[PDB]
DNA sequence: ACTGTCTGGACTGGTCGGCGCTATGATC
DNA sequence: GATCATATTGTCCAGACAGT
């Protein structure tokens, strides 16, 4: 299983969005990065809780 | 794809879309606009553009893209 | 319209509604702020409670014995007539007057010993 | 005599039919006869023996547009020279417009129509209290007739 | 009312003229005018530089149009040294 | 102080990146985003009154099912157009999820 | 009429709920939203008692909350069109009695409160009889069925519930007994 | 709220209240066009 | 909750759908009196909504700005006809009888075109095609097959003039000049059923609305009125055609009331007929376009729409957007292809807003604290219940002790920034991308080489 | 069934800057 | 003098249509 470039943008989003109203980091922070920034280590670190939906 | 050969025009591919709002949006705005509303047509908003023209995110890419989530989160 | 759709339906009575709502001002207590509820709700369980004639099981009992009896009725006559605890001819008339069926004196005398059974 | 109809300046047809009679006075023009009523507006109706004799009268008057092509049977115009009222055929309960007065551009319910005083009462049907009042007959306009 | 602010009129004179020879920055006001209002006091109609303009005010002219009305005419200048782009 | 257009090409290679929020956030949520009601019935665009404190529809009536929809008021002057043009838009409003 | 439902609905959980438990974010959230206001079809929504079932969540597109499908029960309130109900007086003006019989409070015309021109005393706030002498005053139990529901408004308060109490065998507690001593 | 204004064409020193002007012009040649005299409060321009 | 235009029902306003619709009724030709105050049942009235800040909508009770706009509705004479609909009412002009109304074909015929219409789907070229060969099967009937009543050919002049081929007595052929009154006559016998034989919506498109009798006059927001720099008022080019259709329609109402004789009835029939399509359309084909009195042709509501200026493409498919500049760009080989540089003065101007969360609160309090005239600084906070404060000098600190988490600071555009960068004409999608920023102290551009 | 003719529509996008226009012949 | 109703009704390509 992959993400697509399109499924990684939508979820890197959405979580992005969940980050600046809420829903604390489940990882480390460097202390000054933006929300998206926080997404973007949530995906590197592979601890991200949001899954794509695919036809079947 | 409907066997004959269209053009790209108005009356080719675009003249024989099923969406009101992307033919008027195109070409010919008025009479397109007059002649669905004789027909009474029912645009569903599946296209690109009509969803660009109204606001709703279009089906392209992200657009796509249907996500899950669980709720309890627990860091 | 509350949500999308109704899944089922039922004709709930005084007491057990009581009970919820004491339920509920438990959680609200439960809560931080002081104030478990709004005014309505609040007054709802202040009616519940001066109107409490009958306990939440004997409700359900007397509830479930009415639906097992007859068959024309539903689950509000039911409700009405465990609420109301009819001793005579005289309430049970005001109440089915304007209803689809008015009883005769047998069936409205056996509802009239069926209510003031453990009736307090 | 054939009746036509010149299109003229709304609110002055009075002016431009003086100014044709004058020039038929003072040209020796072939007009048979001119009439303006006070209800039409913006047209006035000659009788002439044939169009072109109307369309020269008309020419060089700047309030004159054209001459209608076709011709006016007699018929037509023949209510409109007849002595009769303007309140005649007003009968109460309706709803009417009232054109002028101190009541301009208002509607309201007729409630008492004479014909010897040339006057009729109206209710204002915006009034929440009904007060009649009295206007003029050729005031008002018949908007649905109802009793 | 549409007052533009305190500092804004601090290089104009009391005949609601700019003064010659004065710094300027965007949304500066030039020429003081005051416009009778519509259908309450009277309205702000004061001519200001271009919000993304600024300069020197280089002259100031007073006369009159056509019509006998007056026309002030102020001719701002703005020092180009050249850079990039 | 005039804004940037961002034209038809523009929206074509957005579209063509497969960006669909950057899309919505620039044509809409940051040129002419705006809220209407909308009638559940019947499409048609509903009255909001402030002095009433209450929305209904003046077409229908339906005091009760009316919804908000979030677009751009170039839509809402597009559907005034038509609505001028003897053409009636009925939106038939869906749910988010 | 007080009501049971089974009611299921999408809820809306935003990122803040995210730590708590779904069930009970759901519940709050469908306490804030849906609690004391008035429906159409289902009357005086009261309280929210819990929730049995919870689905996975869907985030859609332009908003960060989480989207759960939920099933949950409601106990409501109902007044029904020629349904008696049992309540309190609790308020008293010269056009009408007010009288609690729930979340709403129903209105009982002074003409027709009974068949007897009853006065209104301003001094303690009494109905007094011209001819039963049958004295009416606040905090008596009173049974009497609706006739007239207006749902022309969502909220509780501006909503007017009108009775029927002229008919016999209505009244006070007093009044039912002691017509049911001449029968 | 007189002030003192220069001619364009003479340069003479002309004076007029702009407020109650029931017309502005040079009176000692005629000129119609007034230039407003730079004001004598010291100015500060940076040198390049 | 929240709610989306899952689709879009089109089709032909009913009058009594019109006057519904309506908030007040028009029938004064004028704007504005001597002061300026809205004349009532103008165009300007206040309960079609308000431009002007001072005054308040009547219909809604908003001020400016924020009123949405309510439509009119005028009560015409006499019935028009819609040029747009036009020509579609000469088709069903040939494909219904004079008399019974039905469609000119035989039963066995409408059950097999039913058949094929249900049989095909949905595809639009089928249906045109179905549609056209019912006309001309149609149109070539001079017998009615459910009645019998001879039929006669119908000519379509250009724009709205139906001439009907007439024969008399004597065997002359003549041209009867058919009113949108007969027209609307001859439609409203069409039942419901032959209908979709015609490509018309029963309950949505039925013919006889086609023909005008309410005109909808737009609402005051959708042609706004604005006040020139010399103190007169400049109206918009609907608003005059609307003047000019009322004083037609008003002329019409009194000579009608007066018992004029046919020549006038007919002749201000034909003037608000041509009124009414220069206001639908003033480029159509055939008519003179009404004009300014400066000699200016007019655009009306059709000219809005279409054209690269009108509605669908000029603000609809590409509007201009918020948050973007546009400045010369200069060669800068010392940053990355990720890299775009960006002067300081448009940093300063671009905000981002980002939210405040438990890592960045520091670094937010820090840009509120250093106020919009220093750089990284804030221009703007957003309060979580959400009132937009702007940041100036005397409440920079107080805003800055008042931050919290879930506020919004729309901080200067920082190193690291994601914008997108764009060059026009836009001739594939490789002609934006999204760059980082850098931020340096001149005035132009920068972009990397490659 | 072919053939020349009449009618209708579109004519790349974006940007900087300016110029200039949007009443009048009767009426008291 | 200060107001006021009215103020006219360039080429090329493609689809539909009388004519032979
Ligand atoms: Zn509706
Ligand atoms: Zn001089
Ligand atoms: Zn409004
Ligand atoms: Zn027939």
């Amino acid at each position: 299983f992959r993400y697509t470039r399109f499924e990684k943008a939508r979820i890197i989003g959405a979580r992005a969005l969940q980050i600046a109203m809420g829903a604390p980091v489940l990882i480390d922070v460097p202390e000054g990065i933006t929300p998206l920034q926080a997404a973007l280590l949530e995906f590197e670190k592979g601890v991200i809780p949001i899954t794509v939906i695919r036809p079947s | 794809l409907d066997g004959v050969i269209r053009p790209i025009g108005r009356h080719g591919i675009v003249g024989e879309k099923a969406s009101v709002l992307a033919r008027a949006a195109f070409e010919i705005t008025t009479q397109h606009l007059f002649a669905a509303a004789e027909r009474g047509e029912v645009d569903p908003l599946n296209g690109v553009v009509e969803n660009v023209l109204i606001g709703q995110p279009v089906p392209v890419g992200t657009g796509i893209v249907k996500l899950a989530m669980s709720l309890p989160l627990r860091p | 319209m509350i949500g999308r759709k109704k899944l089922e339906e039922h004709y709930i009575t005084i007491a057990e509604a009581k009970e919820l709502l004491e339920r509920r001002h438990a959680e609200g207590l439960a809560e931080n702020p002081e104030e478990p509820m709004f005014y309505e709700a609040r007054v709802s369980l202040e009616h519940a409670e001066r109107f409490a004639k009958l306990k939440p099981e004997q409700a359900r009992e007397l509830k479930e014995k009415l639906m097992g009896l007859f068959d024309w009725i539903n689950e509000r006559i039911a409700a009405k007539l465990v609420d109301i605890l009819p001793e005579d001819y005289l309430d049970i008339r005001v109440i089915f007057a304007k209803e689809e069926y008015m009883p005769t004196p047998e069936e409205a005398e056996e509802i009239i010993k069926v209510i003031d059974e453990y009736r307090p | 005599g054939k009746i036509f109809t010149v299109s003229v300046t709304v609110g002055q047809e009075t002016t431009t039919a003086n100014l044709i009679y004058s020039k038929a006075k003072t040209y020796n023009l072939p007009l048979y006869a001119i009439l303006s009523p006070s209800k039409v507006k913006g047209y006035i109706f000659i009788e002439a023996p044939n169009k072109s004799a109307v369309e020269e009268a008309i020419r060089g008057i700047r309030h004159a547009k054209r001459v209608l092509p076709g011709e006016i049977p007699f018929s037509e115009i023949e209510h409109f020279l007849e002595e009769k009222p303007a309140v005649s055929g007003f009968e109460p309960g309706d709803i009417v417009e009232l054109i002028a007065g101190p009541f301009k551009g208002e509607k309201a319910k007729v409630v008492r129509v004479d014909e010897s005083k040339d006057e009729i009462v109206v209710e204002l049907v915006s009034s929440v209290v009904p007060i009649p009042v009295t206007v003029r007959g050729e005031y008002v306009r018949l908007i649905s007739k109802r009793q | 009312q549409g007052y533009l602010g305190e500092k804004y009129y601090r290089h104009l004179d009391e005949d609601g003229l700019i003064f010659p020879e004065s710094k300027v920055e965007g949304k500066d006001v030039l020429v003081g005018r005051t416009s009778p209002p519509r259908f309450q006091g009277r309205r702000e109609t004061s001519v200001t530089v271009r919000p993304s303009e600024k300069g020197v005010v280089d002259k100031v002219i007073v006369t009159e149009t056509g019509d006998g009305t007056k026309l002030v005419k102020v001719t701002v200048r703005d020092l180009r040294i050249p850079e990039l782009g | 102080e005039g804004g940037l257009r961002f034209g038809e090409m523009e929206r074509d290679v957005l579209i063509g990146h497969g960006a669909a929020m950057l899309l919505i956030e620039r044509l809409l949520e940051e040129s002419d985003k705006t809220e209407v009601w909308v009638c559940e019935s019947c499409g048609h665009l509903a009255l909001e009154d402030k002095r009433r404190g209450k929305v209904y529809c003046p077409v229908c009536g339906e005091d009760e099912r009316i919804s908000k929809v979030e677009m751009s008021y170039a839509f809402k002057l597009l559907l005034d157009e038509l609505k001028a043009m003897v053409i009636r838009p009925s939106l038939r409003l869906k749910d988010r999820v | 009429m007080y009501k049971l439902l089974k009611v299921k609905d999408v809820v809306r959980i935003p990122p803040r709920m995210f730590t708590m438990d779904p069930k009970e974010a759901a519940k709050i959230v469908l306490r804030e939203t849906y609690e004391g206001i008035y429906d159409r079809d289902e009357g005086v929504v009261l309280a929210i008692l819990d929730v049995e079932e919870i689905s996975e969540g869907v985030i859609v597109p332009g908003d960060g909350a989480t989207y759960h499908e939920a099933i949950f029960n409601v106990l409501v309130w109902e007044p029904r069109n020629q349904e008696v109900v049992e309540g309190e007086v609790v308020e008293m003006m010269p056009y009408g009695a007010f009288i609690r019989i729930g979340p709403m409070d129903g209105l009982v015309h002074i003409s027709q409160l009974m068949d007897d021109y009853v006065v209104f005393d301003e001094k303690n706030r009494q109905f007094i009889g011209k001819e039963t002498n049958r004295v009416l005053k606040l905090g008596d139990y009173v049974r009497a069925r609706i006739i007239g529901v207006s749902v022309k408004s969502r909220v509780i308060r501006e909503n007017k519930i009108n009775m029927t109490m002229r008919q016999p065998g209505l009244g006070k507690f007093e009044w039912i007994e002691k017509e049911k001593k001449k029968a | 709220a007189t002030a003192v204004y220069r001619c364009a064409k003479c340069g003479k020193e002309v004076e007029l209240d702009l407020a109650t002007a029931r017309e502005v012009r040079c009176p000692y040649c005629g000129s119609k066009i007034l230039y407003k005299p730079r004001p004598r409060v010291a100015r500060r321009v940076k040198a390049i | 909750m929240k709610k989306v235009i899952g689709s879009i029902e089109f089709g032909i306003l009913s009058p009594q759908e019109i006057r519904k619709m309506s908030a007040a009724e028009i029938t004064v030709p004028d704007t504005y009196d001597d002061d300026g105050y809205p004349i009532e049942g103008g165009l300007m009235d206040k309960r079609l909504g308000v431009i002007d800040p001072g005054l308040r909508c009547e219909t809604c009770g908003a001020r400016a700005g924020e009123c949405p706009g309510h439509f009119g509705h005028i009560e015409l004479a006499r019935p028009v006809i819609h040029v747009g609909f036009a020509k579609t009412i000469h088709r069903v002009l040939e494909s219904t009888c004079r008399e019974c109304g039905r469609i000119k074909l035989t039963d066995e015929e409408i059950e097999e075109y039913m058949q094929k219409f249900e049989v095909m789907g949905d595809r639009k070229g089928a249906v045109d095609k179905l549609i056209k060969e019912i006309h001309k099967k149609a149109k070539e009937r001079m017998v009615c097959p459910h009645c019998g009543a001879p039929q006669f050919p119908i000519k379509f002049e250009r724009p709205t003039i139906y001439w009907e081929l007439r024969k008399d007595e004597e065997g002359n052929e003549y041209k009867h000049r058919m009113m949108p009154s007969e027209v609307r006559d001859r439609l409203e016998k069409i039942p419901d059923k032959d209908l979709p034989l015609l490509g018309l919506h029963p309950e949505k498109s039925r013919p006889e609305w086609m023909v005008l009798t309410v005109l909808p006059v737009p609402p005051v927001t959708m042609r706004p009125s604005i006040t020139l720099e010399s103190g007169i008022r400049a109206e918009d080019d609907l608003t005059h055609k609307l003047v000019d259709i009322i004083r037609i329609n008003n002329r019409l109402k009194s000579n009608i009331e007066a018992g004029a004789p046919q020549l006038i009835i007919e002749d201000l029939w034909d003037l608000l007929q041509y009124h009414v399509t220069t206001y639908i359309n003033n480029e159509t084909s055939g008519v003179p376009p009404a004009k300014h009195k400066s000699g200016r042709p007019l655009k009306t509501l059709a000219q809005r729409l279409k054209g690269k200026e009108g509605r669908f493409r000029g603000n609809l498919s590409g509007k201009r957007v918020n948050f973007s500049a546009r400045t010369v760009i200069s060669p800068d080989p010392m940053i990355s292809i990720n890299e775009v540089g960006v002067p300081l003065a448009v940093a300063m101007e671009l905000t981002v807003p980002e939210k405040v969360t438990e890592f960045n609160y520091e670094k937010l309090k820090q840009r509120v604290l250093n106020g919009p005239e220093k750089y990284p600084g804030a221009n703007y906070v957003i309060d979580p219940e959400g009132r937009r404060i702007r940041l100036m000098e005397s409440n920079r600190e107080l805003i800055a002790e008042k931050l919290d988490i879930g506020w919004t600071v729309e901080r200067h555009l920082e190193d690291g920034d994601v914008v997108l960068f764009n060059r026009q004409p836009s001739l594939h999608r490789m002609s934006i991308m999204a760059h980082r920023v850098r931020v340096m102290p001149y005035r132009t551009f920068r972009l990397n080489l490659p």
